[PDB]
């Protein structure tokens, strides 16, 4: 009564329009009475430089505070009335403000979203409280062993470029950073152009557009000559950085190649390889007969307490790798199954598993997009990365195209005999040296 | 399934900011999976 | 009658004679160690207490009393319903591995 | 829109180990081959006319 | 704050070929491989012979 | 584009009881659940822990599939298997490409109607109780919630998700028999689909979906006691709850609750934001300028509920925190309640009822526990409504309910400051 | 602490006291799991110095002159500086239920009596014994109790 194929098909198409300004306006229908409603802007610690880095960051504590038109806890108000909910995020190389609120309240949150982004006060006395709060969210940060591993990977595989840079920035530039250093970051790349306003849901692209054009045209379309940032590519660098603190229960290693870049049609195939290859935490309930080798070898003889692949993309390079967590007796097992299972997909994947590895793809793309704020971040994120909405019957096109034979070449092209990037943390005195890892590439 | 839970067990706060959220207003729930990270609501 | 010489196997094979039953004769591979692991507790120690009987006898060159000896007409499997079952896991992985 | 030697001989016979292992063989063929006649030149020219190889001829035909 | 870590400046060791940050490695990781792996060939050759 | 329907939601209830609903979506992707009344409630004290190690148990060897087979057979079409609990029920979900629906709907099946609990694989499975528990208990809000109900109820709704440690490694294979047996019944289910179609789900749930005994054997009422169970543990920060029994769920007074729920303030609406527009938030504010949270706390049930708020603080300010934040559900009592707040309240929980059901899981549940408490659906259409209807004096009297209510209390963390109830 | 609470009386005393006090009293004899391994040497030391002084401490001797005793407390127990006091134990009532299936329950109901030193005291100790205190003949049937 209806096959998979024929449900791709019917999935409303991403309408997109844009200002003479340059912002674009996208956005999907649906029958849904609640909506999401949000701004994606091209900016993000891979623009900072070593001076201002953590002013994305200080933004993002500032952007709810009060604008010059709903002074301090006014804009709040206004969103918990209506019963809205207001939410924000910073990457390296994307923020986003986004509003969760009834369709019929879309007016509104259009208007306060405009509002948050060109009239933001930036008050001299907010920005000292954010001043603290940043540097007691330092420290937190500093207890998640995760979030910690993955800033090192960062830094040690880009070291010398932006993206080594933290998304938050040094706890010095924390103390100094000031209303000039935040309006020259805010004024040099919220611009219009760099902007894209999504929304999904119960409301019609007309409508956004109109309130676009309402909205958001004075938002500004130019930044001076040498004022338009620009992104250089960020060269890779296999390293690794190791802090050992045995101090701590569980150890934290995150490994990666360097990766294509968003725009790369072989992420595709590299996705299903990582799906292959999977995650696994001890909750799983699959144990020893999960199909992945890694997750059962993992789970029978107790490696570790997890581990997941992934593939961060980001304009021209990105990591390719995978994060596990462990006790210090067994970090060696885990790095050579992990390797392991590497190599066998660049030399033998076979069909079965490949075709495991689509269909696992499949429903993460799916399960994924549901509901209006996945699908509006997709909308704002994908325009800022692709330039335009991949539709679902485009990516299983892709994924359907990919073999054992292109999991084979397009694995072997990223990690085979490729010098990866390494970051460890806690008691790690058994993490391989290097040469030992790098000669597990091969 | 495919898709990996947001948090990854293994067996905060020093802010408010952070802090805020914390508190629970629901009853609980427990979710197990085949393929997905355990979980705990409310 | 083939049964007529099983029984007379049976006699001659012996192991009777030392209080065994066919089961507990068994050559131990991967599958039995797995299947005789899955045994109720009652069913583990009475295979234990035979074995050890049966090596003590064998240690000292003695059988048991004719009285004692495992009857043909009395010995059954214990261990053929977990066996096959352990056989029939392992054969349906193995299928899945062939894919 | 050109890969160097290095580059090139990585792609080609490097990469693969079964490759790389039929690299270093047929290497060794031609390698062995190459140096004992050259190796043997050298020290021939140095013993010039010292050699038995060298005046034989004053003997042979037998 | 562990944020506050940053690698060292490697400039100093880096072959030539790698030390534009704003340049993608890649473009030399097959010629950097390839020698060395030349040199491990010859040294089998010649281990061989 | 123009939206893919909207379809309406079929529903049918068959002679045996069990209830089948599905909403046609067009997704490419299915979603199946069988909602079934054996959440801990169910559990006794002979037995307790049991529902804990069945919803561990989903992957075991079932008459129909190997425990191997259920794993790699559900991972072989990328799908997924989930267990979910409460105290009352407990969801078996399946998710999948709607074009291997067939293949789940088998595992699903198996799994809920035909176990095996082999004694080898349920002795084996015991350890995981530990770690399930373990990683769920580094939550200190887990560790509350848990004892909070412990000390509300003297039975039934009393009983913890989580398997009592004495019980680890003595759940037997005939408990878990007895406990689908006497639970797992066609009158105390419910199969709910998205993104599949209403007359398949309805021919599987008439052919492989009978079991007689319908009603099952459910349990007695829950009866609020009220107490309190204090966890010193030296945490930095005390996490503390205080509630009063309020209203059964579907019922008027549950409402009023809920409203009373959000007038309070009932989670952040804006990150990082002062939560201007929380009552309780705002109240402890003027007067703790010590790191702190707190939130409404609303559990509701089919014969009972809980009504009060939460506390996070550190240690020496848990007693201003708690008084301060009582206070101010006293004033409510008292009559002092704005319009405009009661209108941001419901606004609030009408935009949250409706967030809460946009995605296929929020719904799937929504559907799943309707059909199960109230053998039919209210659509979102009717409960905003209803919303609506609750008027200023149903939550001022909702207020003096909790306030002159018998408490229960639980908290967590260094007690050296934190009030006992009499204390309040 | 796992010997001692291998004692089911020691699980409902140490709970009994718990329920019945907001403090002091209500502390038990054994160290809470979490402080295991916690317990410093500053709170050590500290522990000592506030309590272990001459107003809070009584040398008994049996089969010892007084003399000596007195000697001896006079050279080296002659110590100040304390905390003599400690807040007054406030009885608050409660109930503590620790399920953990033996076949067997341990219970113990209580109510606030009086000071140990009061007349009071002693009408308790008596009613004790009215009640049952205790066997006084082996495998007895306790007809007095
Ligand atoms: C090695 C020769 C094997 C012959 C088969 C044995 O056959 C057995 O022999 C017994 C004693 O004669 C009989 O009592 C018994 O009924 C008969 O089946
Ligand atoms: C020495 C060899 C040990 C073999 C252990 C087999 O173990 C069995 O594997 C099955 C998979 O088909 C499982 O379904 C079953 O629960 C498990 O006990």
């Amino acid at each position: 009564t209806a096959t998979y194929a024929q449900a791709l098909q019917s999935v409303p198409e991403t309408q997109v329009s844009q200002l003479d300004n340059g912002l674009r306006v996208a956005s999907e229908q649906s029958s849904q009475p609640t909506c999401t409603v949000g701004v994606w802007i091209d900016a993000g610690s891979r623009y900072e430089s070593e001076k201002n880095n953590g002013a994305g960051y200080f933004v993002e504590h500032l952007a709810f505070k009060g604008t010059k038109n709903r002074p301090g806890n006014a804009l709040e108000k206004e969103v918990e009335s209506m019963g809205a909910h207001l939410n924000a995020y910073s990457t390296r190389e994307h923020t986003a403000y986004y509003i969760k609120a009834l369709s019929k309240d879309l007016p509104k949150a259009v208007e306060l979203l405009a509002d948050i982004v060109q009239n933001c006060s930036l008050e001299d006395s907010q920005i000292e409280k954010e001043r603290d709060v940043i540097l007691q969210e330092l420290q937190e940060n500093d207890t998640s062993m995760r979030d910690v591993v993955f800033n090192y990977l960062h830094a040690t595989a880009f070291q010398g470029t932006p993206l080594a840079q933290s998304v938050e920035g040094p706890s010095e530039n924390v103390r100094k950073l000031s209303r000039a250093d935040l309006t020259e970051y805010l004024s040099r790349h919220y611009k219009a152009p760099r902007m894209v306003l999504a929304a999904a849901g119960g409301l019609e692209h007309r409508q956004l557009l109109d309130l676009a054009q309402k909205h958001f045209s004075g938002l500004s379309g130019t930044y001076d000559e040498d004022a338009v940032p620009t992104l250089s590519p960020c060269r890779f660098t296999g390293s690794q950085i190791c802090h050992r603190e045995d101090g701590l229960p569980l150890a934290h290693v995150a490994i990666a190649v360097e990766g294509p870049g968003w725009a790369h049609p072989d992420n595709v195939a590299l996705q299903v390889a990582n799906a292959i290859i999977g995650h696994y935490d001890c909750t799983y309930g699959g144990g020893a007969h999960l199909s992945s080798p890694l997750a059962s070898i993992a789970a029978t003889n107790k490696l570790c307490q997890s581990f997941q692949t992934f593939n961060i993309c980001y304009a021209d390079t990105g990591l390719l790798g995978a994060h596990f967590v462990c006790d210090h007796m067994s970090i060696d097992d885990m790095m050579f199954v992990l390797q392991g299972q590497w190599m066998r997909l660049c030399t033998s994947a076979t069909e079965s598993e490949v075709l495991r590895g689509k269909n696992l793809l499949r429903n993460a793309l799916v399960s994924h997009l549901d509901g209006t704020t996945p699908v509006c971040e997709d909308i704002g994120r994908s325009l800022l990365t692709y330039g335009r909405r991949i539709p679902l019957a485009e990516w299983e096109s892709r994924i359907a195209e990919v073999d054992a034979r292109v999991v084979r070449e397009v694995c072997s092209k990223y990690f085979y005999d490729q010098c990866p990037a390494v970051a460890g943390f806690g008691p790690i005195e058994q993490l391989p040296d290097y040469n030992r890892i790098r000669s597990g590439m091969f | 399934a495919a898709v990996p839970a947001t948090s990854e067990s293994p067996v905060s706060v020093l802010c408010r900011e952070s802090l805020r959220g914390q508190a629970a207003g629901r009853p609980l729930v427990a979710s197990v999976s085949l393929n997905v990270p355990a979980s705990v609501r409310y | 009658w083939l049964e007529g010489i099983r029984k007379w196997y049976y006699n001659a094979a012996g192991f009777n004679k030392l209080g065994l039953m066919r089961d507990d004769t068994i050559h131990e591979n991967d599958d039995v160690k797995e299947a005789i692991r899955r045994l109720p507790e009652n069913l583990y120690d009475d295979r234990v207490f035979r074995i050890k009987r049966a090596l003590d006898l064998s240690m000292r060159q003695q059988i048991l009393p004719k009285e004692q000896w495992t009857k043909y007409e009395e010995d059954k499997s214990y261990l053929e319903p977990y066996l096959k079952e352990v056989i029939r896991e392992r054969k349906e992985r193995e299928e899945w591995a062939k894919k | 829109v050109a890969p160097t030697l290095t580059a090139r001989l990585y792609s080609l016979l490097f990469r693969r180990t079964s490759t790389f292992a039929l690299t270093i063989v047929v290497g060794a063929l031609f390698f062995e081959r190459a140096f004992d006649q050259g190796a043997d030149a050298i020290y021939e020219h140095i013993n010039e006319g010292k050699l038995w190889k060298h005046i034989k001829h004053k003997y042979e035909n037998k | 704050s562990h944020t506050d870590i940053k690698v060292p400046d490697f400039s100093d060791y880096r072959r030539p070929e790698v030390l534009d940050s704003t340049k993608s490695s890649k473009e030399s990781s097959e010629a950097r491989k390839g020698f060395s792996y030349l040199v491990t060939a010859t040294t089998t050759v010649g281990v061989a012979y | 584009e123009v939206p893919p329907h909207p379809q309406d939601l079929e529903f049918t209830r068959l002679p045996n009881g069990l209830v089948i609903a599905s909403l046609e979506n067009y997704a490419p992707a299915s979603r199946i659940g069988l909602f079934i009344k054996a959440g801990s409630r169910y559990e006794n004290s002979n037995n307790l822990g049991t529902s804990h190690l069945l919803r561990l148990a989903s992957s075991l060897t079932t008459k129909g599939a190997s425990s191997f087979k259920i794993t790699r057979g559900i991972e072989a079409v990328g799908g997924k298997l989930s267990v979910t609990s409460t105290r009352e029920n407990m969801a078996y979900t399946v998710e999948c490409l709607r074009d291997d629906v067939d293949i789940l709907m088998e595992f699903l099946l198996n799994v809920t109607t035909a176990p095996e609990f082999r004694r080898w694989e349920v002795a084996a499975l015991q350890p995981q109780l530990r770690i399930d528990k373990a990683v769920a208990l580094q939550n200190p809000q887990a560790h509350v919630i848990e004892n909070l109900h412990a000390a509300a109820y003297r039975n039934a709704l009393a009983n913890s998700l989580y398997c009592p440690d004495y019980r680890i490694g003595k759940v037997t294979p005939v408990e878990l028999h007895d406990y689908v047996q006497n639970h797992f019944t066609s009158a105390r289910m419910a199969l709910i689909g998205l993104g599949v179609s209403h007359p398949v789900l309805k021919q599987v749930a008439e052919q492989f979906l009978n079991i007689r005994g319908g009603l099952g054997l459910s349990g007695a009422k829950a009866k609020y006691h009220g107490g309190e169970i204090r966890e010193q543990n030296g945490d930095s920060l005390v996490h503390a709850a205080l509630v009063a029994e309020s209203a059964a769920i579907g019922s008027a007074e549950a409402n009023a609750f809920s409203v009373l729920q959000h007038v309070l303030g009932a989670g952040p609406h804006v990150k990082r934001g002062s939560n201007a527009t929380s009552s309780l938030y705002q109240a402890v504010a003027k007067g703790v300028h010590q790191p702190f949270d707190v939130s409404a706390f609303n559990a509701s049930y089919s014969d009972s509920g809980l009504f009060g708020f939460y506390t996070i603080s550190q240690a020496a300010s848990a007693g201003d925190v708690i008084k301060a934040a009582y206070n101010q559900v006293k004033t409510i009592a008292q009559g002092n309640l704005s319009n405009p707040d009661v209108q941001a309240a419901k606004n609030k929980l009408k935009a949250g009822y409706l967030m809460s059901v946009e995605s296929s899981e929020g719904f799937l549940d929504e559907v799943g526990s309707q059909a199960l408490a109230a053998g039919s659906y209210t659509p979102p259409s009717t409960v905003l409504q209803q919303i609506d209807a609750v008027a200023d004096a149903d939550v001022i009297n909702a207020a003096k309910k909790f306030v002159s209510g018998r408490k229960s209390m639980a908290a967590s963390g260094n007690l050296g400051h934190t009030p006992f109830i009499d204390e309040l």
